């Protein structure tokens, strides 16, 4: 479960620090949203298995 | 089949190969007359893979494989040499004398 | 794909053959150490049936056993419940794989 | 959980009877044991240990009839 | 009289294994490159299916252990000769057993 914080899920980077220090606020939203979707999907699958 | 494997899939060198009920086995010796009551590599449908280390005393000059394809048989019945019919009206049975 | 089980079906058939034959023959492991028909007599006697009627009608008890086994065997024809329960497993697996 | 069990170590081969037919055409059956023959005298033994003991009303269950393959023993009118 | 009736109990199911990469991205290298950044979804699917199949194997061994616990047979037993005791016929229930 901790390994899912290092996948990119289609973004340019897995780190939010490296996204927010490189892009405009209108263009960081498209990159942050993919990480949000991937991490919520990983949490959903974990909760189902428990 | 092992013909399909050694013709249409691989072309690399493999000395040990044989066909089996599960499919084509490479790098293992056919030893299904031998039986094993506890296996770590269970292949399905009653077979298993055993690992035999060749030690210093049995120096394999001619090569073999350390992998053997054997039979998995985890449970047995105890047997007695007694009879199954009546020996003159009575039955022949085994009763403990110490515990 | 569907993998084979780790024990074959002839193996499990041998296990149930051993469990059936352990009730009939003179160790009598799965029949409480007594013969089969004596076990049937004591089990009916534990319901409130006297020993005289069971000592008289032993042939009729054996005939009713044979008749019940024959009626079990001739009855797997398209309206059984056990056959429907067996075929529901296979139908469900095939539907899940096709979907 | 620690389970303790009774384990037999030594065995013996005995010829046994599952019931006896007495005078008056009565029957007895052994109560968790077998009927054995010692010195041409019928006797009782348990099923999990070999120890002959006299036939009494603690070892048997009486029957007003007798089964068709019980062993005929007219000598017994014992305890 | 004596009545008889039968009952089926299910103790297993088919053991399905899935190659995640061949299912998602069939034969195409660009699809495999795009799938490589999803990381550990395919490995998670394979690990859960291996857990299910291990549970199936454990229950099969428990059934087989329950059937065979504590049964002692005669070595002189032969289901060709011995298929009947006390006018009750058991030939339809016995398979093959014996040293021949
Ligand atoms: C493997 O060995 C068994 C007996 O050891 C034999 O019956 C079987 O035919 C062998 N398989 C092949 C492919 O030779
Ligand atoms: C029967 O199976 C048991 C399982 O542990 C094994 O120890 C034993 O050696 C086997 N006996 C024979 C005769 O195969
Ligand atoms: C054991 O069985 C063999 C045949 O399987 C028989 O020849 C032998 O006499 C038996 N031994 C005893 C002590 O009963
Ligand atoms: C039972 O076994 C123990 C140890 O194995 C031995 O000391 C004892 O004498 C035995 N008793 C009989 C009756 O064989
Ligand atoms: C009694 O013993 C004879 C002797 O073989 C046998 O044929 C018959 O089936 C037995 N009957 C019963 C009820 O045990």
């Amino acid at each position: 479960l901790l390994q899912q914080l290092f996948n990119k899920f289609g973004a340019i980077s897995s780190s939010l620090q490296e996204i927010l220090s490189r892009l405009d606020p209108p263009e960081a939203q498209v990159q942050i949203d993919r990480l949000i979707n991937g991490r919520l999907t990983a949490l959903n699958a974990y909760v189902s298995q428990q | 089949k092992c013909s399909y494997v050694l013709n249409n899939i691989s072309f690399i060198s493999q000395p040990f190969y044989f066909d089996s009920y599960l499919g084509c086995v490479l790098n293992a010796v056919n030893l299904t007359s031998y039986s094993v009551s506890s296996c770590d590599l269970r292949m399905g449908s009653g077979f298993c893979i055993d690992y035999a280390l060749p030690s210093s005393g049995s120096a394999s000059r001619g090569i073999s494989s350390p992998y053997r394809f054997v039979t998995f048989e985890p449970f047995n019945v105890s047997f007695v040499n007694d009879s199954v019919e009546t020996v003159g009206g009575l039955f022949e049975i085994q009763i403990p004398t110490n515990f | 794909k569907v993998l084979p089980p780790i024990l074959s079906e002839t193996q499990i058939s041998g296990y149930t053959t051993a469990a059936t034959v352990a009730a009939m023959f003179p160790p009598w492991s799965a029949a409480a150490g007594v013969p089969f028909s004596l076990n049937v007599q004591y089990r009916i006697n534990g319901l409130g049936v006297t020993m005289d009627v069971l000592n008289k009608n032993q042939k009729l008890i054996a005939n009713a056993f044979n008749k019940a086994l024959l009626s079990i065997q001739n009855g797997f024809t398209a309206t059984n419940s056990a056959l429907a329960k067996i075929q529901s497993v296979v139908n469900a697996n095939a539907q899940a794989l096709n979907s | 959980f620690i389970h303790f069990s009774y384990k037999p170590t030594s065995f013996k081969t005995v010829l046994v009877s599952p019931g006896l037919c007495l005078s008056g055409d009565r029957g007895i059956a052994p109560k968790q044991g077998y009927f054995i023959k010692q010195n041409d005298s019928w006797m009782f033994t348990g099923s999990s240990y070999y120890y002959p003991e006299p036939i009494s009303d603690k070892n048997v269950v009486f029957m007003n009839s007798c089964s068709v393959n019980f062993t005929k023993a007219p000598f017994i009118y014992l305890n | 009289t004596i009545a008889g009736h039968e009952e089926f109990i299910q103790t297993s199911s088919p053991k399905v294994t899935i190659d995640c990469s061949a299912f998602v991205c069939s034969n195409y290298a660009a699809c495999h490159d795009l799938l490589s950044e999803y990381g550990t979804f395919c490995d998670n699917i394979n690990s859960i299916l291996n857990e299910v199949n291990d549970l199936l194997d454990i229950t099969q061994l428990q059934v087989a252990n329950a059937l065979m616990q504590g049964v002692t047979l005669s070595s002189n037993l032969n289901t060709n000769l011995h298929s009947d005791v006390d006018n009750i016929d058991f030939k339809s229930l016995l398979g093959c057993l014996g040293s021949q």
